Formats: structure tokens, C-alpha cells, sequence
């Protein structure tokens, strides 16, 4: 199928307390794989999936340095980005970075990421040709003048199109049905009297994967979408995730709403109903 | 500087079944700045050794965390979870329904 | 696998 990789890196300051807190994650598609904390006790690169143990030492080794290196570097950059914007420099302030690769069934490249934001805000992002930088501010333009000076957009684009495609392909091939194949939802209605005139009805969706779903509560085949409780879709804590719809209908109505499901785990869509 | 309040859910990871072991997890998102503090309360009492996952961020940047601690719901224990963030002038308690 | 380290901004 089609698949990203995604790593997100964020550095906070914390003046007066030491070097700033690094922190990256790893994610292919919506799996989280590898972390590293530059507060742990002996900062390396950790696996969080089992399908990334397999790497060798080699593997760790190099990304570890990477992670050291990046956090050094990202020190450098809150102190210049305080500076650029004449913030003082008692303050904590956080730099966020997100990048990656979208590719299609064959494991061509169709996306490159590779942007940044400081306190929350867009700050400066590659562009899609992977050749330019949209910058928002003056002080983001600083950057991009060093940046065109240092060539960091072909060092982007190599890895964006290079390692980035190579790994992920790689990723795939070993994480197998745990990546390729979607895990459908386990699904069941609820319900729940709240008075004599009214009830809930709750249609759960369990354990899927990815986390992309729609639920919707229909009265006789018509969606219900003024009027449904949704939450929004979350972690169980086992790689999987939840979501659930509710809609409060008369006492005895029950048997006109249905709850359609679609997930790209089920064979077909599916309509539950309070059973 | 940008400031998002958290939203928070209190849920099991598995249907809850009394004297069945299971995890209760608090799901913190949507924050920013990523500085918070997520505490899980057993009858009102904080609990000890109470996990995180590792602090990611969604594509418009604001910050999500589960906290999680594995757990054998009863009857008449009450479990909830309790935030402090900069955007919340007093904690946030959610408490935990097992029907959501 | 990540990205070498970029120049500071």
C-alpha cells in the first residue's frame, strides 16, 4: 500500500537548568518505533517496536551519535532563534521538528518533509520540490539565507529520497502483516437508559488499525451527524486504537439507528445495530 | 507565545471486567506549550509508577501523551486522571466511566 | 533511520 516515515524531534529550553531537553520519536504510517530522551540515564536510541530489534548494533550506534549531535544542534538554534526574535533569555521556549517521506505501493517517492516550528508557530518548511524554503518571518529568513549558503536543502533532499525511501521499504519488508495489512475494528453497541423517554446508544470501535476510521449513527439509513457524540479516536496502548459514536434516541426507537463503520481493515463497511 | 488547553480522555484499554486485569489510560492532546503534569487517582489518592509514552506531536504541532497503569477494576474503586497545565486554572479532573 | 544533523538555524 502506501506508507510514510516520520520523525519528530522537540527541544525545550529550560535557562538556568542546563542544556535544553531533546526528545525524538520515529513513527512508520501510525507505529511509533524508536525513541531517544537526551534526560535518560545513557541517552541511545531505543527500539519501541518489535520489528526494529532485528537492526544490528551498527544501526543504534549511528543514530544514537545523530541524536547527541541533533540536540547540540538544536541548542544552537533556540539560542540564535531567542536572539532573532530579542526574547529574553530567562525564558523556556520549545523547537519542534517533523520530517519524512510519503511513498506509494512500489516504494516510490511521492512526499518529502522537512519543516520546523518554534513556540508552536510554522517557523520555515522545505517545499515540495525539495529544492526550496517557504520562511515565516524575518527572523525565519535569517535562516533560510544560511541555509541556501550552507546547501541544506540537497543534504535534505539526498536523505528525503535516499535513506528515507531505502529504510522505509526496508521497515516494511521486515515489519510485514504487523505494517501491510490493516487490523479491523472490533465492534459492539451499547445502551443506556437515561430516563423513561430517553436512552444512548454507543457504538464502539476496538483494537483497529491505522487509526483512520469514520463511525456514524443513522436513523433509517440517513446520517445523523447534528446529533452524534463523537470522541476523538485514541490510543488503547498496544499499538491499536478506539474510537466511539453516540446518539440519544427516544425510548423504544431504537431499532432505526444503525451504526455504519468504515475502516480499511473490514471486507466491506459495517452496519451494527443495538444487539 | 501559542498556548492550546489539553483534551483529556480517561478509558480502559480492554471492556472492563470486574476482578480482570486491565490498564487505565489517560489520554492528553492537542497542548501546547508541552510542560504537564498527568497524575492517576485510585479513590482520590495519587497512583505510583504511572507510565508515559514518549512525547510526539500532531501535524499542527500541538503535543499528545498516554499515561497508563495496569489495573483490576472493581465495583466501588473510583479511578480518575488529574491535569495541570499552563492553560488551566485549576487541575482538570476527568473520572473514569467505564461505558466511554 | 534518521537524518544526519542539520546546521544550526
Amino acid at each position: 500500500g502506501s506508507h510514510s516515515m516520520r520523525y519528530f524531534y522537540t527541544s525545550v529550553s529550560r535557562p538556568g537548568r542546563g542544556e535544553p531537553r531533546f526528545i525524538s520519536v520515529g513513527y512508520v504510517d501510525d507505529t511509533q518505533f524508536v525513541r531517544f530522551d537526551s534526560d535518560a540515564a545513557s541517552p541511545r536510541e531505543e527500539p519501541r517496536a518489535p520489528w526494529i530489534e532485528q537492526e544490528g548494533p551498527e544501526y543504534w550506534d549511528r543514530n544514537t551519535q545523530i541524536y547527541k549531535a541533533q540536540a547540540q544542534t538544536d541548542r544552537e538554534s533556540l539560542r540564535n532563534l531567542r536572539g532573532y526574535y530579542n526574547q529574553s533569555e530567562a525564558g523556556s521556549h520549545t523547537l519542534q521538528s517533523m520530517y519524512g517521506c510519503d511513498v506509494g505501493p512500489d516504494g516510490r517517492l511521492l512526499r518529502g518533509h522537512d519543516q520546523y516550528a518554534y513556540d508552536g508557530k510554522d517557523y520555515i518548511a522545505l517545499n515540495e520540490d525539495l529544492r526550496s524554503w517557504t520562511a515565516a518571518d524575518t527572523a525565519a529568513q535569517i535562516t533560510q539565507r544560511k541555509w541556501e549558503a550552507a546547501r541544506e536543502a540537497e543534504q535534505r533532499r539526498a536523505y528525503l529520497e535516499g535513506e528515507c525511501v531505502e529504510w522505509l521499504r526496508r521497515y516494511l519488508e521486515n515489519g510485514k502483516d504487523k505494517l501491510e495489512r490493516a487490523d479491523p475494528p472490533k465492534t459492539h453497541v451499547t445502551h443506556h437508559p437515561i430516563s423513561d423517554h430517553e436512552a444512548t446508544l454507543r457504538c464502539w470501535a476496538l483494537g483497529f488499525y491505522p487509526a483512520e476510521i469514520t463511525l456514524t449513527w443513522q436513523r433509517d439509513g440517513e446520517d445523523q451527524t447534528q446529533d452524534t457524540e463523537l470522541v476523538e479516536t485514541r490510543p488503547a496502548g498496544d499499538r491499536t486504537f478506539q474510537k466511539w459514536a453516540a446518539v440519544v434516541v427516544p425510548s423504544g426507537e431504537e431499532q432505526r439507528y444503525t451504526c455504519h463503520v468504515q475502516h480499511e481493515g473490514l471486507p466491506k463497511p459495517l452496519t451494527l445495530r443495538w444487539e | 507565545m501559542i498556548q492550546r488547553t489539553p483534551k483529556i480522555q480517561v478509558y480502559s484499554r480492554h471492556p472492563a471486567e470486574n476482578g480482570k486485569s486491565n490498564f487505565l489510560n489517560c489520554y492528553v492532546s492537542g497542548f501546547h506549550p508541552s510542560d504537564i503534569e498527568v497524575d492517576l487517582l485510585k479513590n482520590g489518592e495519587r497512583i505510583e509508577k504511572v507510565e508515559h509514552s514518549d512525547l510526539s506531536f500532531s501535524k499542527d504541532w500541538s503535543f499528545y501523551l498516554l499515561y497508563y497503569t495496569e489495573f483490576t477494576p472493581t465495583e466501588k474503586d473510583e479511578y480518575a486522571c488529574r491535569v495541570n497545565h499552563v492553560t488551566l486554572s485549576q487541575p482538570k479532573i476527568v473520572k473514569w466511566d467505564r461505558d466511554m | 533511520e534518521p537524518r544526519s544533523p542539520s546546521h544550526s538555524m
